[PDB]
RNA sequence: AUCGGUUUCAAGCCGAUGGAAGUUUGAGGCAAUAACAGGUCUGUGAUGCCCUUAGACGUUCUGGGCCGCACGCGCGCUACACUGACGGAGCCAGCGAGUCUAACCUUGGCCGAGAGGUCUUGGUAAUCUUGUGAAACUCCGUCGUGCUGGGGAUAGAGCAUUGUAAUUAUUGCUCUUCAACGAGGAAUUCCUAGUAAGCGCAAGUCAUCAGCUUGCGUUGAUUACGUCCCUGCCCUUUGUACACA
């Protein structure tokens, strides 16, 4: 494929250990973990957002930032 | 016999007319509340003369603006001086010079445009040039 | 207690009113949809293509609504943005007549739009009331 | 690592080719009484302080 | 505190900010103080404003964009390449999100970590073509001037072909440049400047 | 599970990859808006990433691809529309692109017309200015 | 202007305050003496002379060419994308111009995916087009570092409009074809504030054709507030074998 962007249900797994931890959360970081790429990055942290393990501090279109949960 | 002043506020080419009356405190723009400008990030130009002196001062006003001309930006600095103008001119006309002196001067402290208009104006387009000053690209060789 | 469609947001009312115009199955769909990109100055037809239109629908009922009144001109010239005509500079080529001419024969038979003297088309006294309920409900659902 | 911080007294015209530099007369805040001659880049009014990382050598015009 | 009413309901959190405190809507000027002198009076921390927006007549007569907000001076250099000639309402938007960015991330109140990164990035001993170079010291304005010259293009050069947006990449730059890393286009840059300073120096 | 990569269709290598409006286009001789349409008349998902997309729904992809007419393609959107040949609009989808190019450019040689002798001299043909453009 | 500085306390200059305005307030128009063998005889029933004066070197008709392409150069436009593209929604200017014995600016309603057609309509115009609800811009979402959906060149077929006439494709529109281009060597241009730059708009030619110009607003920086280093300028001194210098 192009950089380990694939679909899957397992890296499902590998994101809801990887994700949390982290001082900050945003499309940029989630792809360069070497992870899901984009279009996959984005309905990850909306599914984290649904989920509450992340806090939207702002979420504005083209640059939504989140942080780990209190 | 209502406390009532017509006022405007401008900035380059957008034409802000303020109603400023005995009310309650119903301030809207373009028959719309405040908290529903286009730039969403100007919300805070467009407000800043409420926040500077406080809300308590709107609580016995009701102030209607009409904006047209200019673009987005130049409409929201317009609303601001408008409001701030209109204000100004309702305390000296209606409560006292005293009262008006406070908030000219709480006005003006944090800095203006605000109470009065930004002299800048666009300068003509002269021949050989695509604007004021830039000249066309000059061919020697 | 006085809410109009002027006294809540533009995008935040019109995603509401798309909702109720789509629950209802009052409003037409020319047939053509699918195929069309509103426009003779674009790239790709509306992302969404599950009828837009509710979304079009919606903003020419919020924008027939705060004028006095429109012809389907004013919402072709509206509408239409910036045509990249290749390596020419960008124009102004205004969006397509159809579905803005559509739209509004699909207001007119449901009660919202009105063909109105000095031509064009004003609100309907029962779009009005459609409206301003909505116009209500959304911002008392976050309330 | 001594940095001396030095508030200017009098500007003194300007060398180099062009304007770049600036001949300005400066006295160190730090064991003050000491004023010295340095050449600055930017543009200088007086009362600004420059961060010297050599209080020693003198300045000259830059022919 | 005195939560008023009016015919239009404004929101508490707007109405927190009347005489309160002018913030961004959330960064405070009290201050964490610029802490290095040479700068101050020459960033200005101390007229507390809502936008990184005036109408600004700041280029007026020479010394008068010393007297500019510090903030204003980076939303106003975040604008150059220009295919964003213009376009401050991006520009501000920008700087809310990298401000919020490096705040969600080492918080620190995010305008002193800028305040801090404009006095560790500025050039404070330069060279001048006298093919020669003769070492000259710096002007706090021009250290200033090049400081946020430094930042800002060092951003946008990172952001280039790049998934980190603008910033991200200027928030990166802003927190390495305060806390000395030399790893942001930054304090790298700018010994750089004071090596070939040093050799004729 | 069983998400597939190269995903060969009708001659060409259309990689089931990001996604498939996108992916179909790779086809020489249907675009964005061709892929899109047939992607809408096929009932197709187009969140999906042209690879799971199980072989059923990939052959009616082919079906509306190689037959546009008969599944609601209004006729204005095709390559060749009222034919030199017969006079019957279809779209011209696998290999036939340069196929039917080669044979027009061969019909116009044959009759010695004007755009087919400059289309033989490797000239530019839409009366173009080529005194300072088309250089190499 | 006032106040303070500041030069033999003279003309002035610098700083602060007030003020819409403190650079000649911003920008232009007008603009000397002398000069060029600068351009124009293709603007002129402006014109000397010379050439032709009907098998015309006059102006009319048909068609052709000014567009022809190994190659070089100058003004431009579009771009090499994530500060982005695309889709939706949001949605605001300023200077224009516009038809009677003619075909203008053209609302409005219908037909159409288009482009564009129809049947009426207001305007000889601060009345109507027209708020020219322009674009960039704003928000929500779809693309995720790949010549990729950046880029849109070349080509193929079709549908319209203007025009006696569209072929050497007028222009517009639909679908398909997708090239170079990953920010550009030695060089060189323009620019000091509502200016540069981005963005479109109106006017000129115009039946049709703007990637041009003349203007106008929209968004709106960075960096000087200086000096002769380069390239030239103005005044004085000085050397000269130069004077079409």
């Amino acid at each position: 494929a192009q950089h380990a962007v694939i679909l899957d249900q397992e890296k499902y797994d590998r994101i809801l250990k990887e994700v949390p931890t982290y001082r900050y959360v945003s499309v940029s970081v989630l792809v360069d973990r070497l992870k899901i790429g984009g279009s996959l990055a984005r309905i990850a942290l909306r599914h984290l957002e649904k989920e509450g393990i992340i806090k939207p501090i702002s979420k504005h279109s083209k640059q939504a930032i989140y942080t780990r949960a209190t | 016999a209502v406390p009532s002043v017509q006022t405007f506020g401008k900035k380059k080419s957008a034409t802000a007319v303020a109603h400023v009356k005995a009310g309650k405190g119903l301030i809207k723009v373009n028959g719309s509340p405040i908290t529903l400008v286009e730039p969403e990030i100007l919300r805070f130009k467009v407000y800043e003369p409420l926040l500077l002196v406080g809300l308590d001062k709107f609580s016995n006003i009701d102030i209607r603006v009409r904006v047209t001309g200019g673009g987005h930006v130049s409409q929201v600095y317009a609303i601001r001086q408008a409001i701030a103008k209109g204000l100004v001119a309702y305390h000296q006309k209606y409560v006292d010079e005293q009262s008006k002196n406070e908030l000219k001067k709480a006005f003006t402290s944090y800095d203006r445009t605000l109470l009065i208009a930004d002299s800048r104006r666009p300068e003509p387009k002269k021949f050989g040039g695509k604007g004021a000053r830039s000249r066309f690209q000059k061919s020697y060789r | 207690p006085g809410v109009s469609v002027r006294d809540v947001a533009a995008q935040d009312f019109i995603n509401a009113y798309a909702s109720f115009l789509q629950r209802q199955g009052k409003l037409e769909v020319p047939g053509y949809v699918d195929i069309v990109k509103t426009s003779s100055g674009n790239e790709m037809p509306p992302q969404d293509a599950e009828g837009w239109f509710y979304k079009r629908a919606a903003s020419v009922a919020r924008h027939i609504y705060m004028r006095k009144q429109v012809g389907v001109g004013k919402l072709n010239k509206l509408y239409g943005g910036a045509k990249s005509r290749g390596v020419r500079p960008y124009k102004h080529i205004d969006a397509s007549g159809s579905i803005n001419r559509k739209v509004l024969q699909a207001l007119e038979k449901i009660g919202i739009v009105e063909i109105s003297p000095k031509g064009g088309r004003r609100i309907s006294e029962n779009g009005q009331r459609d409206l301003d309920r909505i116009a209500a409900q959304t911002l008392e659902e976050d309330e | 690592t001594p940095v001396t911080l030095a508030k200017v007294i009098k500007v003194l015209g300007r060398t180099g080719s062009r304007g770049g530099v600036t001949q300005v007369r400066v006295e160190f805040l730090e064991d003050t009484s000491r004023t010295i001659v340095r050449n600055v880049k930017g543009p200088v009014r007086e009362n600004d302080i420059l961060v010297l990382m050599e209080s020693e050598r003198e300045a000259r015009r830059l022919r | 505190f005195t939560p008023v009413v009016l015919a239009t309901p404004i929101p508490e959190e707007v109405q927190q900010a009347q005489t309160e405190i002018k913030l961004f809507n959330k960064w405070s000027f009290e201050e964490v103080e610029v802490k290095d002198a040479s700068l101050v009076d020459y960033v200005q921390v101390r007229q507390p404003i809502f936008v990184a927006h005036t109408a600004g007549r700041y280029a007026n007569k020479r010394f008068r964009k010393a007297q500019c907000p510090i903030i204003e001076r980076l939303t106003n250099s975040l604008m150059m390449n220009g295919r964003n000639n213009g376009k401050k309402l991006k520009a501000v938007r920008i700087i809310k999100h990298t401000l919020d960015i490096i705040n969600v991330l080492t918080d620190q109140n995010p305008i002193q970590v800028v305040v801090d990164a404009i006095t560790n990035t500025g050039p404070r001993e330069d060279t001048t073509r006298v093919a020669r170079r003769q070492a000259v010291d710096v002007s706090p304005l021009r250290r200033v001037n090049q400081a946020i010259a430094l930042l800002t293009i060092g951003a946008r050069e990172a952001a280039f072909r790049n998934i980190k947006t603008i910033a991200e990449t200027l928030a990166e730059e802003l927190i390495n440049a305060a806390k000395g890393s030399s790893t942001s286009y930054a304090i790298k840059k700018k010994d750089e400047l004071e090596r070939v300073a040093k050799s004729n120096r | 599970g069983s998400f597939q990569h190269i995903l060969r269709l009708l001659n060409t290598n259309v990689d089931g990859n990001i996604k498939i409006v996108y992916a179909l286009t790779t086809i020489k001789g249907v675009g964005r808006r061709y892929s899109n349409l047939v992607c809408k008349k096929a009932d197709v998902d187009l969140h999906k990433r042209a690879g799971e997309l199980t072989q059923e729904e990939l052959e009616r992809i082919v079906q509306i691809m190689q037959n546009p007419t008969h599944y609601k393609i209004p006729a204005w959107f095709l390559n060749r529309q009222n034919d030199i040949t017969d006079g019957k609009d279809y779209h011209t989808l696998a290999n036939n692109v340069e196929s039917k190019l080669r044979d027009d450019l061969e019909r116009l040689k044959k009759i010695r017309a004007h755009r087919g002798i400059r289309h033989f001299w490797g000239l530019r043909v839409r009366g173009q200015h080529t005194k300072t453009t088309g250089r190499r």
